[PDB]
């Protein structure tokens, strides 16, 4: 009611409509600066 | 900084957003937490006086330093875009330029001077390293000025650089002379083995880099003239003899195990 | 982007009726003979293979 939609369980399993959502994030090494560099490592909780 | 825990670290809860203790779980602090101006045009005539020049405009005084600053970065951004250099270089020389400033030392110099010393020190440091005629190009200023900059500089900020090979300028040279990849490789290898046997005892790298190129390109379908690598290499017809003279015994030796003679 | 392997609405299968239905689009039938000679009697599966894009034979001609 009220322009809404039934939908059949067993169609959306079967395939109807599924679809993916790529996001991509992006970072760069932005090494500008007298010392502020920012190397790709793993953090370990030691230094960092 | 948690009570009842003496040295406790506090997990920062950017989400839940507290300071959290992984003993107990009390919380220290109630929430978390996260120079000028310009005057411009007028817009009304009010502020017009009788001869115009509307009465209030920007004094841009910002010191002298930085004044020098600026117009050093200015340089540094225009005289690298000529030659097309990624901004890493620009900013690595903007670095130098800042640490050389303030190490005041070299106040007797022309700050252009120092400007293209620090360029050509950024691109010695980044592994892709300019002629000192390639800087010159692109620069008002002599040789013989920027090698005694350049002298000072690793003289004055006490660091080391790394002694130019052959093989950095061999792909510049290649592309900008628009040769395949396979010239590439031939005078790459051409040019590191010369270096190697020792045929050339102190001879400059950028000659016997250029004798490679004139291998290269003296074996294939397309050909090069000396002025042509005089042109791209800044080194004199002369010296491209000189280096052909002097590498032309044990010449398929220098070659690679195939090259499609 | 590829044919599904189930109709949506009733569940018969249509993944290995795609290739055949366009060998009979490739012996000159038209497409409701062809569906015909599928026994996709009800309309969702002849709305299966009828409507349907090879979307993966796009894909395909770029390099892995
Ligand atoms: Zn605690
Ligand atoms: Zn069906």
């Amino acid at each position: 009611q009220e322009d809404s939609v039934i939908m059949n369980r067993s169609a959306v399993d079967r395939g109807f409509f599924r679809s993916v959502f790529y996001r991509s994030y992006k970072e760069q090494e932005s090494k500008k600066g007298f010392d502020q560099e920012e190397v790709f490592e793993k953090p370990t909780r030691e230094t960092c | 900084t948690c009570p009842n825990h003496p040295d406790a670290i506090l997990v920062e809860d950017y989400r839940a957003g507290d300071m959290i203790c992984p003993e107990c779980g009390l919380v220290v602090g109630d929430r978390v937490i996260d120079l000028s101006t310009m005057i411009g045009k007028g817009t009304g005539a009010a502020s017009f006086d009788e001869f115009g020049n509307s009465k209030y405009q920007n004094r841009r005084t910002m010191s002298s330093s930085d004044r020098a600053m600026m117009n050093a970065f200015k340089e540094i951004t225009t005289m690298a875009d000529r030659i097309n250099l990624p901004r890493n270089i620009v900013d690595r020389t903007n670095n130098l330029f800042k640490q050389v400033y303030e190490q005041k030392s070299l106040k007797g110099r022309a700050n252009d001077a120092i400007a293209s010393a620090c360029l050509y020190i950024a691109c010695r440091q980044e592994g892709v390293p300019r002629t000192f005629k390639e800087i010159c190009a692109v620069s008002r200023i002599s040789k013989k000025e920027i090698g005694r900059c350049f002298k000072l500089i690793l003289k004055a900020l006490e660091t080391s650089v790394d002694l130019i090979t052959t093989g950095d300028f061999m792909s510049r040279f290649c592309s900008n002379l628009c040769l395949p990849k396979q010239v590439q490789m031939a005078a790459t290898h051409i040019a590191r083995k010369a270096v190697e046997l020792d045929l050339v005892p102190g001879r400059s790298p950028i000659s016997v880099a250029a004798a490679a190129i004139y291998m290269a390109s003296q074996a294939s379908a397309e050909k090069r003239t000396q002025k042509e690598i005089g042109d791209i290499a800044g080194v004199a017809d002369v010296t491209i003899r000189q280096s052909y003279r002097l590498i032309y015994p044990r010449a398929p030796d220098l070659f690679p195990t195939d090259f499609k003679f | 982007m590829i044919i599904p392997v189930r109709c949506f609405t009733c569940g018969k299968i249509v993944g290995n009726k795609w290739e055949a239905y366009l060998g009979l689009l490739q012996a000159e039938y038209t497409e409701g003979d062809a569906l015909d000679a599928l026994g996709l009697k009800r309309y969702c599966c002849r709305r299966m293979l009828l409507a349907h894009v090879d979307l993966i034979e796009k894909l395909l001609n770029y390099a892995p």
